[PDB]
């Protein structure tokens, strides 16, 4: 549309369960505030996701 | 060696006896929320964050 700058930005949100969810809203599952709070992100172990 | 084999004489022999087993399964709870303030959906920069 006409009016608005030359440039048009898109937004793109990034799942719950991704790598790119680098985020601080995080609690683990006994109530202790964790660093990451994307659940795990990708991660495709075994050992991380249990 | 170990063929049931019965002679005239039938008797107490070749006695056999079977077993049942068991096999269990249990049943586990899972879940997670998020927190959002209404300031943060009231003036922020999409309108369908929820």
């Amino acid at each position: 549309p006409k009016n608005m700058g030359k440039t048009i930005k898109v937004y793109e949100y990034v799942p719950l369960l991704d790598d790119r969810n680098i985020n601080d809203q995080g609690i683990d599952a006994n109530g202790a505030h964790i660093v990451n709070g994307n659940l795990y992100g990708s991660s495709k172990d075994i050992g991380t996701i249990t | 060696s170990k063929l049931p084999l019965l002679t005239e004489n039938g008797g107490r022999v070749n006695r056999v006896g079977f077993t049942r087993l068991s096999r269990e399964g249990s049943i586990h709870k899972f879940g997670f929320f998020y927190e959002f303030t209404q300031e943060s959906l009231d003036f922020d920069s999409d309108d369908q964050l929820k």
